[PDB]
């Protein structure tokens, strides 16, 4: 019943995907490339509060009609914030999905930001990234993005502590603006015909100008930053550059990733096939985790090791993580773990497509970074193209090259860079 | 393509019954992936407390080596395939799933068969195991909505074995045997209460093929001939308040008696608790939310989140609401959250039941999406209802549902009734049972 | 001149904390005061972890998301 996924590029360069699975259940989104990489040092924390900002008064839609509205026909309205990019994603049923259809539109891209509003909304601004901020990884991230990068991919997801009381209403006007145009933007449905959403498309998202801002590159630096803070856990992250999105070495560091463990498959399990994992449990008798870190970016890549440990013992996990890595990069691996490592990819992309929320957020994703649909028959069998000599080149350029480091914990025995 | 016929669309799910007893049940899907899993009827409920954390103890040991898959041997083709393996124990069901690929079904069966039915229980993993549970009841005993309701099973259910938690306490862990789990195995793991579930890619006759060869001529006999029986648990009004101000915040929870799986009302139940729904301190709504106890609590700053529920065991159950707040709001958060309760005993109109109705419609649609959840809800269904009920008969029974049936059902299981009280923080200015018990009624109506 | 204050000239008071037990006669020149520093806010503790069982999964393996929503509690991906 799902018999196609169909697809079409307006000329003003938005993009339009769609699939009639009769689904009772409607969904449909909006990509925009306007995520947290497009703000410079002059307006960090725009795009938390514009992701926050989703149930403010619009220009044709009050935020109490809005709020009403999406509440009384029992649908949701989320925004969903990468580094990258942004999506709004609204879910409804099929009979009343025209009014999220208006309303989602008008919340997307004509937005009046009266200061009122905003100066109310930063206080919800702190309160979330302190949330957000309630547990160490997210802030382990961040800080290995800030060091691992000069601009244009070390801004930060969330507000700096400076910059709140003090995002003003013509800042998140000049970044919808210069970054909430046509030519950024993909509106995806799901349980929708295409004629429905193509007459939307044309009768809200032609006012729109162009292509916008360009971007900055995204250069790298690498360095340490250490936040000594005393807890009882120390988390520690090494990365290094990688492959970006389209390359097909990037492939080649997913399957290195699933060679070193991205994450346990039994609740409660010994990690077996984890190289990581069987490096450094024979040499600790206390608590730790270890995995693979891998993320890529439409012009950038990091690949590194994620470990969790005490703090007597960061040194040895982190030495024995680093030393299996580099025991990876000179030949010594077996081919059917690179074909268990293969079969865990496979699996894994074919969950997260197996959910409507993951398949709308995969087909967004697609439709803004290369333009178009590819199936997942296509994508595994470019999974089972990459060679095993790829996944040493991929190790040996994680070896090879210039670390990054982010480290949060008790660090009295946590090594230094030079000291790997 | 209408909301009726696309709930008409929805595949129908097909069950058999093997031999020994136990069901086979399937929904297909065009999903290249699968969920395949084991429902046992075995709890805590099950419980005589002496074997109090048996069953969690037994899930705790199911994936650490069997008889023909000794060690770490069944972790190592269960994620050769990519596979995933989880497991989980409630009071009343246990559930042992696996998502793969669908070209590895029958594989992921006879690994099901391999976990269910022979299971090695090695003395020196028992030992490892129960100090792994012990300490894992120490990181549980650190997050306060899990102390909260395990405080209101607790009082709500004293003298019964739906008080005890799935844990267990402590001394138990210690001295468990290996005796008296392979006793709680003979026991609970019989054929007539294992549900088979699959959902996604998977034909239903190369799955009851595949349970034939594996999971048949398994249990079905009582050897002593010691057939258990379920008794009805007692509901208790009453309060536990467990202070401790050095917490920062307070988790209160509040619950009346509910009627069980089998009673229909909870439907009607459902949209009550719609009404009131649910807020959480990062919610983008703030004060033009629909629930008027969240818009009043975002309007005076009262609470960090609630929530409602309606947890259903057999016949009987906790409907109900949980907050975590500050103390100083915790007295006033009671009386707001009492007041909705009474509104919806006595002044429920049918624009908020209309939404209820819509809330209710998209949270059990969006619920039922994806592998694992529609193998869950197989699993629970059978084992509860002992049938799959179609998602065109509960629309039909929500659709059913108005103002007045609402007002009914509300006045019958919330006015002036006895409630249970669970406590935990800074709950000084928590106010009495006698109080609590005051509003919940009106001298109004 | 083996001292901070003889050997770093400008930079005395940055390499140097002084402090008064008990104030002498004559005033200290900058005074100072602190302007009412705002209250980070109440949030309920999260779980410690005690056991490599419930570890197992923490690390990061993905690039970060967060998510917000109308009715939807905000979440972050790692």
């Amino acid at each position: 019943q799902p018999q196609d996924l169909e697809f079409t590029k307006l000329p003003n360069g938005l993009v339009i995907a769609s699939l009639e699975n009769y689904a009772p259940l409607s969904r449909i989104g909006l990509f925009v490339k306007a995520g947290s990489r497009y703000e410079d040092s002059n307006n960090l924390g725009t795009s938390h509060l514009l992701r926050l900002a989703s149930s403010l008064t619009t220009k044709g839609a009050s935020s109490f009609k809005i709020t009403r509205g999406i509440e009384a026909v029992g649908g949701k309205l989320s925004v969903t914030a990468t580094r990258e990019n942004m999506a709004y994603t609204v879910e409804g049923i099929r009979s009343d999905i025209e009014i999220l259809m208006e309303f989602l539109l008008n919340v997307t891209t004509a937005p009046e930001f009266r200061r009122w509003e905003v100066a109310a909304l930063r206080s919800q601004l702190k309160i979330d990234k302190a949330v957000a901020f309630q547990n160490s990884q997210t802030r382990i991230i961040e800080n290995l993005h800030d060091v691992a990068y000069k601009n244009a991919l070390a801004n930060p997801l969330y507000c700096p502590d400076y910059r709140m009381g003090k995002i003003t209403s013509e800042e998140l006007h000049y970044f919808v603006q210069n970054h909430f145009t046509s030519a950024r933007m993909a509106l995806v449905g799901l349980g929708v015909s295409h004629s429905v959403l193509k007459q939307v498309a044309e009768q809200f998202l032609n006012m729109r100008g162009g292509l916008g801002l360009a971007g900055a590159k995204a250069k790298y630096r690498g360095g340490e930053i250490r936040e000594q803070n005393g807890d009882n856990l120390v988390h520690a992250a090494i990365v290094a550059e990688s492959a970006a999105i389209g390359n097909a070495e990037a492939n080649a560091f997913s399957v290195l990733q699933h060679l070193l463990g991205a994450g346990p498959h039994i609740k409660r399990g010994n990690n077996t096939t984890s190289l990581l994992s069987q490096s450094v449990a024979k040499g600790s008798h206390q608590p730790f985790d270890v995995s693979a870190f891998n993320a890529s970016y439409s012009d950038s890549g990091l690949f590194g090791i994620y470990t969790i440990s005490q703090a007597a013992a960061a040194g040895e996990v982190i030495n024995a993580a680093y030393n299996q890595v580099k025991a990876v990069a000179q030949g010594n691996l077996s081919s059917a773990d690179v074909q268990a490592a293969k079969n865990k990819l496979k699996a894994g992309y074919l969950m997260s497509v197996e959910t409507s929320e993951g398949f709308l957020s995969e087909i967004g994703s697609q439709a803004l970074a290369a333009g178009s649909y590819m199936p997942p028959s296509t994508v595994l069998q470019q999974i089972d193209s990459v060679a095993d000599a790829d996944v040493v080149k991929a190790a040996k350029k994680f070896v090879s090259g210039k670390k990054s480091m982010a480290a949060s914990g008790n660090l009295g025995h946590t090594p230094f860079l030079d000291e790997l | 393509a209408t909301f009726a016929q696309a709930l008409q669309s929805v595949p129908e799910t097909q069950v058999s019954i093997l031999d020994n007893g136990l069901r086979v049940a399937s929904e297909q899907s065009s999903h290249a992936t699968c969920t395949v899993g084991v429902w046992i009827d075995a709890g805590s409920r099950y419980e005589t407390e002496k074997n109090n954390g048996a069953g969690y103890f037994l899930e705790h040991l199911a994936f650490k080596g069997t008889k023909n898959r000794p060690g770490n041997a069944l972790e190592k083709e269960v994620e050769s395939i990519g596979a995933h393996l989880n497991a989980y124990s409630t009071r009343e069901h246990t559930a042992y799933l696996i998502k793969a690929l669908s070209k590895d079904l029958p594989k992921v069966v006879e690994l099901l068969a391999d976990i269910v039915q022979n299971s090695s229980l090695e003395d020196s993993q028992i030992e490892k195991e129960r100090d792994v549970i012990l300490r894992e009841m120490q990181e549980n005993d650190a997050s306060m909505q899990n102390v909260v309701f395990d405080y209101l099973h607790a009082t709500a259910f004293q003298g019964t074995p739906l008080a005890q938690a799935v844990e267990g306490p402590s001394e138990n862990v210690r001295r468990l045997s290996r005796t008296d789990l392979t006793d709680y195995l003979n026991r609970h793991y019989k054929a007539p209460r294992m549900v088979l579930a699959a959902a996604g890619g998977v034909e239903h006759q190369q799955l009851l093929d595949l349970a034939q060869k594996h999971l048949s001529s398994v249990s079905r006999v009582y050897e002593e001939d010691a057939v258990p029986g379920l008794t009805p648990c007692r509901f208790t009004g009453s309060e536990i308040r467990h202070r401790d101000d050095a917490l920062p915040l307070a988790h209160v929870a509040i619950a009346v008696e509910g009627p069980g799986w089998a009673n229909p009302d909870n439907v009607t139940l459902q949209v009550a608790n719609a009404i009131i729904g649910h807020y959480d301190c990062t919610y983008g709504g703030g004060v033009h939310l629909s629930s008027p106890l969240a818009s009043v609590a975002v309007a005076n700053k009262l609470c960090q989140s609630f929530q409602t529920f309606n947890i259903s065991y057999s016949d009987t159950g906790l409907l109900g609401a949980h907050f975590v707040c500050d103390a100083m709001s915790i007295d006033d958060m009671v009386f707001f959250l009492q007041g909705q309760w009474m509104r919806l005993c006595t002044s429920a109109t049918e624009s908020e039941v209309t939404r209820g109705k819509n809330i209710l419609r998209n949270a059990l649609v969006s619920h039922l999406d994806g592998t694992t959840p529609v193998c869950e809800d197989i699993g629970r269904s059978l084992l509860t209802y002992g049938r799959r009920i179609p998602l065109a008969e509960w629309e039909s029974r929500i659709q059913e549902v108005d103002a007045q049936m609402l007002r009914d059902i509300c006045s019958k299981y919330f006015y002036d009734q006895c409630p249970a009280v669970a406590g935990y923080g800074p709950i000084e200015q928590l106010p009495d049972y006698n109080r609590i018990r005051s509003g919940m009624f009106w001298l109004r109506f | 001149m083996l001292s901070v204050a003889a050997r770093s000239g400008p930079f005395a008071p940055v390499l140097s904390a002084t402090s008064r037990g008990v104030a002498g006669a004559l005033r200290p020149l900058l005074q100072g005061a602190v302007p009412a520093a705002s209250e980070p806010p109440v949030l309920d503790v999260k779980r410690p972890f005690l056991c490599r069982e419930s570890l197992s999964g923490q690390a990061a393996a993905r690039p970060l998301v967060a998510t917000v929503g109308l009715n939807v509690p905000a979440s972050v991906r790692f």
